[PDB]
Parts: structure tokens; C-alpha cells; sequence
């Protein structure tokens, strides 16, 4: 199934996944695409932050679901 | 005198919006209808941003309850018109923006004088539809917004044709190309990512062999993977040979909006929180139902916490869903508790929600004026119902939420009297009194936070107010420049709410390792919670660690341009700030800086460090040498770059200028060295046509073969390199500038330069140059014996430059821009202007008030959850935003990791072993075995090992009887300082089975 990952900059990344895949797995696919190390990735979906060692089905991630890759900012 | 932007005031905003957008904003007149909280918040942000004019309409008389969120009203204004009384305060925010009052709106035709009309909560729905029809049909962009207690919405209609000029505000992607195949498959140089997306467009330069592909034609991108993309057949253009840079171009986009009346019946939603997307249709019905409720009750909203009215609101929503089943969907019921809450809260006026909508709507106003960023299209609803306290602790009913004849009455409408008293009685620490901090203190003044007799606010900031701050630190005025941020902010919010008079303690101390005497145990322990309003990661990490050590909650937030975030850190519950890492800053390889630049960032960094060297470092060094009789001896035994320190001293004291003319000469000769000679040397070692061992050309890709510069005073950069270099050199040596009163005269510099004999370049055949960062790379006695004896220079002092990016008169950015651009010319890199140079050299963070208010609003909706001591992690929301898109997303905090030793669970962040007193080592070891089942195996104080199980008996006999402070003394040879009240010790330990286990740290309370 395809899912989508949108970044805070507006960019849309398409991934090929299966629901049994771990969040670690998804994160390594994002790394292949964007060059972002897994430990620097904050991924949210449906009011939850996706944690290492859990699966897509643990967060109810269906086909076509959009995940958001987010950041902390330092200005203030 | 318009077509130009005041950089000194708008500098930070300018980096977010850009000059074109701001020039359009400066031709736009804006009208706001309604100046309750929401309106004044919108208006403040829009006036700070800089539009051509702002006009406000609110003839309603001020009542006490309006002050809930209207921070420019005072009890003195009661009875007078909101518009009239607010106007002069909005005007003081930005002298460049006239603020007028519209007396009357009976004649709608008045609307035509305006480009953007915003209608707030004070305008009936019926009037909104008329106004919007007038606006839409006549080319006037229209926005509305409403807040009701913890709920809110906004609607945007920019008309039938609106052109977005730039959808995100991101830097265009750029990159180097190593191949373009005949079908248009573009391969990137090496491992450089293009970073594009399907549908982006690009232009090209420097592609040899495909000549017209460089003429500015756009090509649409098809992404092949991270390192390739495709642009359509290029065989018609020629055959690729070498070189190439692609630059992303944002094309315009035309978009179409529908009217309020059409979108009422068929809305297009943007979600404010995807966990809540089901609610956006419910609230859309519910907000319509409020308006129907008002029509049936003579303009009035439902009564606060009133059941009869709530059932009427639910009947009204139920009637809308039966009339329009597609709205919630086939067989989707009305969410009756949700709609009940909407009714119950309808009169509430909550500071955080007003801030969130005020920032969001203000930013939509600026999009409407400029075509910068992607507009909200078209409706967004929001709620922060999680902010409600547990009704077990703070019951909400008609008695507890009733008005009490006070400015807080419409916060009491939501939360009740007792909760509002607890807010008043909170003890809070705010670290930072800049953008977030001003917004924060404004919100806290509106909450009454710390106004109660058991409460207070402490705020601290070491910095003083600078001009560019006035664009987003709304408590400061031009006359406050040079004063202390925290002190001026504290005074401003007491004028907004006198309940805070004498309850805010403004300090001017930095929070850090060096101020633990002021910010001591007693200080931290007294607090209910802490809030950050910071501009750097180190300060954030420091506060986070304190909050962990003292077990206090922390509210964190940040911004970058339109981007922002919130984080809540809750003791014994969540991760802390330090628990996760953020992307570090990219570092430029040293080879690229030294010899092979290809972007302006590289030349700016090189220039910035040349600046540091010529004007700061080499002066500090001279002064240390003339005042430290051991300096030469210390330098030889302890510097990395020894020869360089001693040559800087030698060159600073032999070349001594005697007048300004010598300073001009020195600068011109530096031009020769850096942009002619040094380049020639690099070319001697690697000629233009040189090739690698493989026969490929050496100068390709990232390596661009330079050309030496022939000084030309008519070239802006050459001229300015000599002007700035000379004036700074003069500063260093305390010589009067021929330009310290005046602009520089070209003819005057020219006749000095024209009389100079410039020495010719001689190659030095010995110098190898380092190509990669991997590859590696006695004469000193001569250099030392050449130094003058300091007693020949008694009283001589050089004056080092302290980099100041924000004083246009001091030559700093002038030097760095020119020095950077001259190198840029060497390597055929596009030159940059002062503003951009200042952004990069000065490390300026793009900032704007809209985002600052919105993020601060969201922090203050989390704050309500600290007031109720929520321990359910699922109630809390970390927030992430980008107003450009617009995007809002939220996530529940991550739980603190947990561990176990023996049968004992503990929190790996928040738990520690608290030991009372300067305990003897033996007692400490015995205590751990007897009370925790832990066999201590290593015990450390910072870097010092104090005990270990492998110590032989002789070593243990020296230690076992020592109190911890005396044990630290024995090992480090240093006493613990007297002000230190605690010592953290790290232990390793074995558990009852003899197995190593992780365990918390120890704290010694002295
Ligand atoms: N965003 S802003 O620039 O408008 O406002 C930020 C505001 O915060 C002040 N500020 C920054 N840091 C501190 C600190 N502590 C500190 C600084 C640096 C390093 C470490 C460490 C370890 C700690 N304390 C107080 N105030 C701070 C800025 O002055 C600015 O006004
Ligand atoms: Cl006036
Ligand atoms: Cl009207
Ligand atoms: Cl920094
Ligand atoms: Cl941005």
C-alpha cells in the first residue's frame, strides 16, 4: 500500500509499505528518500507521535494515510 | 518615498515575507469589523506587519467583560466606544501605519475603499453574508473569524481569481548537475540530493552543449529518485557536454474561492487537528446553529452552562443534519456532547484561543494582500476541549461559572471561579522576554496569572531592546530602545492589567550554569511551573535540565518564520526536551571554504572569518602580548596554530599605520593578496586545464576554476572592500577616518590607490594545497626575535571590533558583503547584497508576530492542563505548525522511559535517590545495599571516580570513612564551593542476582 509523508515545508513523499512494517522501517525509507537520520525524524499521525518498535497497524495507518514529518524550532 | 522598506525596523519579518510581498502589503488598506479580543489581536499583528492603513469599526460600548482578552481596554474606558478607545493604542504599534476609525457601516459601499475586510465575532452571520457578497462580487478579499470559549473558526474568501505567487516561502532548491541524457534524465553531481518534488519547475545555467536550456525556460520536473529527475526530451537543444546548475522556480497559481453563502452549504475544510477531523463537520453545523439561536433570541447567545439553551442548540443542529444529510454524512449522528459544550461555552472569551485565531487570521490577511503563501481554503474549525479541568476538582455549573462583575467573567464562564483563582495563585517563571515572552506576558496578564495573594510571576532576560525587535515584541516602543526587555515588558502588562501591579518580578539575569546562586534551590522549588521563551537550544537544554532536577513542568515553544512548535514536559509522565535530538546545523567542509567555494554561503563564511582575524583576533593578540610577559612562552607550549599567532603579532606591529591613507593602502594590498595573488597561487598549483590521475578534469563539479581580480574602483565590491577594510583598520589603530562624518569619496580613495606601486605576484613552488579534508596538512625562533620588546610600545593598545550586524554605520556587514562578493567574483558565484549577507553572517532567524502569537496561544491552552495537574498523558498536546501552508498538527507527548532493578520500577528521567546530608561513603554503600538491594560498583562526581568495587583494601580504607565532600576533596584536590547545596553522583550497581543494572542517579543534599 502507498502512504504519504508531508513535511513541514510542504513537500510530499510517497512510500510503499505494508501494515505489518515497523515505524523503524518507515523511518529508514524516509532516510532513503530525504537523507534524514531516523533519530532526527518526528512523525505524527492522528494525534500520536510514531515511536520506534511499534508497527503501522498499532496507529491504525490505512492506505492513503498521510503522516506529517515535523520539527522543533529554535526562534523566540 | 514608497517602493523602499525600512530594513532597520522590519529586518526579521523581511526575511520571512520578502520585499515584493511587503511592497504589496504597503499598498493594501485593511478594515476590521469588531474590536473585542479577536479583532484587536488581528489588528495588532496586521499593524506590526506593515500595511498601508488599518481601519477599525466597533461602535459598541466597552463593558467590563470585554477585557477578558482585549488587552488595550481598561476599566476607565467602560461606556465609551471600543473602536475609538483602541485606535490610538494600535497606532503606537507602528508609526508607518495610520489607524482610522470607521464611524458607521450603514452604507456598505464604503467597503470599496479596502482591499481586505475582516469580520470578527461581533458581526452577525446575516451581515457577514451581505458583506461577503459585496466583497466577493467586487474584488475585495474577505475573511471572517469567531471564537466561542474553547472553540473557534475562520473563513477565507479571496474571490473568483486570486494568484498565489509562492506557495511555501522556502528557499528555491538548487543543485549541481553531472549529466543530462537526451530523454531529459538529469543526474546530480555525486551524492547531492535535488530535493525536488513532482510538478516543481526548474531553470538551468552553465549546462554546456544544450545552450538554450540555459535561457530561463522552465522545465517541469518528474522525480526519478533522490539523485535524478527528468525534464522531457532535450535532444532538440543539443548534446550535454559538462557543467550545470538547476534552480527551482515557483510558478504562479490561479485559484478560486466561493462565497460565504455557497460555503455555508458546501464547505471546503482545512483541519486544525487531524485527530479531530470528524468534528470539523459538526462544528460547521454548530456555529451556524449559534447564529440561528441568536436570531431566535434577539441577538443573544446561549446562556453559560445552561441546559435548556444547549438542548435548543442541539435541536437546531439536529435540524440542520436532517435538512442536509451529506453534511455529517449518511447515518452519522449529531455529536450531542460536542454541541452541548459549544452552547455551554458560547459566551467564553479565552486568551489562548483568541491568540491562536488572531495570529492565524492576521497571517491570512497578509497572504490576501500579497499572494505570498498558500491561503486557507476555506473554513477551519478548532477546539481545545482537553484544556477543560476535571469536573471532579472544578465543577462547572450555572453557579460556579456565573459572572462575578470582573474582567475575568468570560474566562470564568468556561472554567469556573475556583479554577480561575488557582490561576491567579500560580507561581510562574518565564525565561525570556522577547517575542514569545511579550506574547506570553500579555496572555498571562489577561489570565490574571499570578495576581492572587499566593501567586507571582518572575521573568528574566538579560538582553536590552533593539529597534528590529519592535516589529514583533509588541510591549516595546521606540523610546524603550536600549532598556531592559524584561523590565519594560513587566511594566507594560501592569498597565494592561493592574491586578499584576507588584506581582511581577522582572530580572535581568541570564539563566545558565553561572547564575545558580541567584536561581537557587529555594527559588526553583517554590515554583509551580516554568515557561521558556528562548532563542537558542543551549538555554533550552539548560532550563529543561533544571526542570528535571527540580521536578517542575516546563512549557516550551519556538518559531522560525511561519513555522512553530509547542512541547509540554511533565514530571513523572513525559520525555523532556533533551530526550530527543533535532537536526544539527550543516557544516561546510574546510577544503570548500579554503580553496573551492561554489555558493555564496561559502564565501560569506570565509569573509566573516577573515573579518574576525583582521579586526578582532589579531588585536586581542597584540594586547595579550603587550600585557603578558609570559605570552610568547605560553603560546609556544599551548596553541594549535603557533606560527599564525606570532605572524599576526608581527604583521600588526611592523605595518603600523600612521594615518587614514596608510589604512587605504593596507586595504588595497589586502585586496591584491586575497583576490589576485592567492588565486594565482591556487592556479599555479592547479592550472585551469589540469586533470586528475584518471585524466578527468580537476576543475569540475564543486570545483570552479577561479579568475584573479583586477582591482576596479568602479566595481561596487572592490570599492567597498577598501572602504570598509580601511575604516576598520583605522578603528583598530585609533586613527580618525576621512569618512567618520561623511560618505566615502571615490576620487579620494582613487588618487591614493592610483599612486601605489602594487607588487607583482611571484609563485611559491613549495606550497602544497590541501584538496580534501581526508589528505594531511624552527623557522619560529626568527619570528620571535623579530617581535618588538613591549617596553618600546608602552601604552600602545589596539581596539578590537565586536561584530555588530545591526548597526549599518559601523562597516561590518559592508566589509563582509564586499569581501564575500570579491571572492564570489573570483569563482564565478553570483554576488549577494547586504541584506542577504547579513542574514547568513549574522545567523538571523526569520521572525514575525503572527506565528509568535499563535504558538503562544497554543502554549497557554496547555498551561490550563498544568493548572489541573493532569496526569493522563493523552490530554496533553505537543503542537506543530506552519502558517504558510497552512498546517496545524498535534501529538500526545511521549511517555518517559521506565526501568526496573530488583522489584522496583523507576522513571529513567525523573527519578533519583535523594540522600539527606554529607553522608560518609561507607554509609552510602551500606544504605544502597540494605534499602535498595543495590551493590554499588562505581560512584562518580562528574569526571572523578570516587569509589569502585575493584579498589583494593588500602584504597578503600582512605575513603570509606569520608563524607562525600571530603571524598571529592581527596580525589580532585579542590574543595566543593560554599554556595553548592547539592551534588549529583552517578552510580553503577549490581542487583540482588549480581547483575549490572541501570539505576537512577543520586542527589546529595548538603
Ligand atoms: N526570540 S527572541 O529573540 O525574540 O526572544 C528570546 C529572548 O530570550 C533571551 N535569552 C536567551 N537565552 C537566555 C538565557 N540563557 C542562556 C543564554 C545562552 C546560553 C545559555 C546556556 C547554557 C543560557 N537566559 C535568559 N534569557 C535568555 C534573549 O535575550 C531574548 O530576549
Ligand atoms: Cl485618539
Ligand atoms: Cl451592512
Ligand atoms: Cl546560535
Ligand atoms: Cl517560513
Amino acid at each position: 500500500m502507498q502512504i504519504f509523508v508531508k513535511t513541514l515545508t510542504g513537500k510530499t513523499i510517497t512510500l510503499e509499505v505494508e501494515s505489518s512494517d515497523t515505524i523503524d522501517n518507515v523511518k529508514s525509507k524516509i532516510q532513503d528518500k530525504e537523507g534524514i537520520p531516523p533519530d532526527q525524524q518526528r512523525l505524527i499521525f492522528a494525534g500520536k507521535q510514531l515511536e520506534d518498535g511499534r508497527t503501522l497497524s498499532d496507529y491504525n495507518i490505512q492506505k492513503e494515510s498521510t503522516l506529517h514529518l515535523v520539527l522543533r524550532l529554535r526562534g523566540g | 518615498a514608497a517602493g523602499e522598506i525600512d530594513e532597520s525596523l522590519y529586518s526579521r519579518q523581511l526575511y520571512v515575507l520578502g520585499k515584493e510581498a511587503m511592497l504589496k502589503m504597503q499598498t493594501s488598506n485593511v478594515l476590521i469589523l469588531g474590536l473585542k479580543g479577536l479583532g484587536v489581536e488581528i489588528a495588532k499583528n496586521v499593524v506590526l506587519a506593515g500595511v498601508k492603513s488599518m481601519t477599525v469599526f466597533d461602535p459598541e460600548p466597552v463593558q467590563l467583560a470585554d477585557l477578558s482578552t482585549q488587552f488595550f481596554l481598561t476599566e476607565k474606558d467602560i461606556g465609551q466606544k471600543r473602536g475609538d478607545v483602541t485606535r490610538a493604542k494600535l497606532a503606537e504599534l507602528n508609526a508607518y501605519v495610520p489607524v482610522n476609525v470607521l464611524d458607521s457601516l450603514d452604507d456598505v459601499t464604503q467597503l470599496s475603499q479596502f482591499q481586505v475586510v475582516v469580520a470578527t465575532d461581533t458581526v452577525s452571520l446575516e451581515d457577514k453574508v451581505k458583506i461577503n457578497e459585496f466583497c466577493h462580487s467586487s474584488g475585495i478579499r474577505f475573511i471572517s473569524s469567531e471564537t466561542r470559549g474553547l472553540f473557534g473558526n475562520t473563513f477565507v474568501d479571496l474571490g473568483d481569481e486570486f494568484t498565489v505567487l509562492d506557495p511555501t516561502g522556502e528557499e528555491p532548491r538548487t543543485g549541481m548537475v553531472s549529466d543530462i541524457e537526451p530523454d531529459g534524465t538529469v543526474t546530480m553531481l555525486d551524492d547531492n540530493r535535488h530535493g525536488l518534488e513532482d510538478g516543481n519547475f526548474v531553470r538551468f545555467s552553465e549546462v554546456e552543449g544544450l545552450d538554450k536550456l540555459n535561457d530561463g525556460t522552465l522545465f517541469k520536473v518528474e522525480v526519478l529518485g533522490p539523485f535524478a529527475f527528468r525534464i522531457g526530451s532535450v535532444k532538440e537543444y543539443g548534446e550535454y557536454k559538462k557543467g550545470g546548475i538547476f534552480t527551482e522556480v515557483k510558478v504562479p497559481r490561479k485559484i478560486s474561492f466561493k462565497s460565504l453563502k455557497q460555503q455555508l452549504s458546501n464547505p471546503e475544510f482545512v483541519f486544525s487537528d487531524f485527530a479531530k477531523f470528524d468534528r470539523a463537520a459538526q462544528l460547521h453545523l454548530g456555529f451556524q446553529a449559534l447564529h440561528q439561536f441568536a436570531v431566535r433570541h434577539n441577538g443573544e447567545l446561549p446562556r453559560t452552562m445552561n441546559d435548556e439553551d444547549a438542548n435548543e442548540l442541539i435541536k437546531l443542529v439536529t435540524d440542520l443534519s436532517v435538512q442536509q444529510p451529506e453534511v455529517l454524512g449518511e447515518g452519522v449522528d449529531v455529536n450531542e456532547d460536542l454541541i452541548k459544550e459549544l452552547s455551554y461555552q458560547a459566551r467564553g472569551d479565552i486568551p489562548g484561543v483568541v491568540a491562536f485565531f488572531g495570529g492565524l487570521v492576521a497571517q491570512e490577511v497578509l497572504k490576501a494582500c500579497s499572494g505570498k503563501f498558500t491561503p486557507l481554503k476555506q473554513f477551519m474549525y478548532f477546539d481545545s476541549l482537553e484544556s477543560l479541568p476535571d469536573p471532579k476538582n472544578f465543577p462547572r455549573n450555572e453557579k460556579t461559572t456565573q459572572p462575578v462583575n470582573s474582567r475575568y467573567d468570560n474566562q470564568i464562564a468556561v472554567f469556573g471561579l475556583d479554577f480561575q483563582k488557582k490561576i491567579a495563585n500560580s507561581k510562574v517563571f518565564l525565561v525570556g522576554s522577547g517575542a514569545i515572552g511579550c506574547e506570553m506576558l500579555k496572555n498571562w496578564a489577561l489570565l490574571g496569572l499570578g495576581s492572587g495573594s499566593d501567586g507571582y510571576i518572575v521573568v528574566t532576560d538579560n538582553d536590552s531592546i533593539e529597534k528590529s525587535n519592535l516589529n514583533r515584541q509588541f510591549l516595546f516602543r521606540p523610546k524603550d530602545v536600549g532598556k531592559n526587555k524584561s523590565e519594560v515588558a513587566a511594566e507594560a502588562v501592569c498597565a494592561m492589567n493592574p491586578d499584576l501591579k507588584g506581582k511581577i518580578n522582572a530580572k535581568i539575569d541570564k539563566v545558565g550554569p553561572e547564575t545558580e546562586e541567584i536561581f537557587n534551590d529555594s527559588f526553583w522549588e517554590s515554583l509551580d511551573f516554568v515557561t521558556n521563551a528562548l532563542d537558542n537550544v543551549d538555554a533550552r537544554t539548560y532550563v529543561d535540565r533544571r526542570c528535571v532536577f527540580y521536578r517542575k513542568p516546563l512549557l516550551e515553544s519556538g518559531t522560525l518564520g511561519t513555522k512553530g512548535n509547542t512541547q509540554v514536559i511533565i514530571p513523572r509522565l513525559t520525555e523532556s526536551y533533551s530526550s530527543s535530538r533535532d537536526p544539527p546545523e550543516k557544516s561546510i567542509p574546510l577544503c570548500t571554504l579554503r580553496s573551492f567555494p561554489n555558493k555564496i554561503d561559502h564565501t560569506i563564511a570565509w569573509a566573516k572569518s577573515l573579518f574576525q582575524g583582521y579586526f578582532t583576533d589579531s588585536a586581542e593578540n597584540v594586547n595579550m602580548y603587550l600585557t603578558q610577559p609570559n605570552f610568547v612562552e605560553q603560546t609556544l607550549k599551548q596553541s594549535g596554530d603557533v606560527k599564525g599567532v606570532l605572524e599576526s603579532i608581527s604583521d600588526s606591529l611592523s605595518s603600523k599605520p600612521h594615518n587614514f591613507e596608510d589604512c587605504i593602502k593596507w586595504a588595497r594590498l589586502e585586496f591584491e593578496k586575497k583576490f589576485n595573488h592567492d588565486i594565482k597561487q591556487l592556479l599555479f598549483n592547479f592550472p585551469k586545464d589540469a586533470k586528475t590521475s584518471n585524466g578527468e578534469p580537476f576543475w569540475s563539479g564543486a570545483k570552479r576554476a577561479p579568475t584573479p581580480l583586477e582591482f576596479d574602483i568602479y566595481n561596487n565590491d572592490h570599492f567597498h572592500f577598501v572602504v570598509a577594510g580601511a575604516s576598520l583598520r583605522a578603528y583598530n589603530y585609533g586613527i580618525k577616518s576621512d569618512d567618520s562624518n561623511s560618505k566615502p569619496n571615490v576620487d579620494e580613495y582613487k588618487s591614493v590607490i592610483d599612486h601605489m606601486i602594487i607588487p607583482e605576484f611571484t609563485p611559491n613552488a613549495n606550497l602544497k594545497i590541501q584538496v580534501n579534508d581526508d589528505d594531511p596538512d624552527d623557522e619560529i625562533d626568527q619570528l620571535v626575535s623579530s617581535l618588538p620588546d613591549p617596553s618600546t610600545l608602552a601604552g600602545f593598545k589596539l581596539e578590537p571590533v565586536d561584530f555588530e550586524k545591526d548597526d549599518d554605520t559601523n562597516h561590518h556587514i559592508e566589509f563582509i558583503t564586499a569581501c564575500s562578493n570579491c571572492r564570489a567574483q573570483n569563482y564565478f558565484i553570483e554576488t549577494a547584497d547586504r541584506q542577504k549577507t547579513k542574514f547568513i553572517a549574522g545567523r538571523i532567524i526569520p521572525a514575525i508576530a503572527t506565528t509568535t502569537s499563535l504558538v503562544t496561544g497554543l502554549v497557554n491552552l496547555e498551561l490550563y492542563k498544568l493548572i489541573d495537574n493532569k496526569t493522563d498523558i493523552e490530554q496533553y498536546k505537543n503542537g506543530f505548525v506552519n502558517l504558510a501552508l497552512p498546517f496545524f498538527g498535534f501529538s500526545e507527548p511521549i511517555a518517559s522511559p521506565k526501568g526496573e532493578y530488583n522489584n522496583k520500577k523507576y522513571d529513567k528521567i525523573w527519578d533519583r535517590f535523594d540522600i539527606k546530608g554529607d553522608i560518609k561513603l561507607s554509609d552510602l554503600i551500606e544504605h544502597f545495599e540494605k534499602d535498595e538491594g543495590l551493590e554499588i560498583t562505581m560512584l562518580s562526581y562528574g569526571v572523578s571516580l570516587l569509589y569502585a568495587s575493584f579498589f583494593p583494601p588500602k584504597k578503600l580504607k582512605e575513603r570509606l570513612n569520608l563524607p562525600i565532600t571530603q571524598l571529592v576533596k581527596l580525589v580532585t584536590k579542590k574543595d566543593i564551593p560554599a554556595h553548592v547545596s547539592t551534588m549529583i553522583l552517578e552510580i553503577c550497581a549490581d542487583d540482588k542476582e549480581g547483575e549490572d543494572v541501570e539505576v537512577p542517579f543520586i542527589t546529595i543534599h548538603l
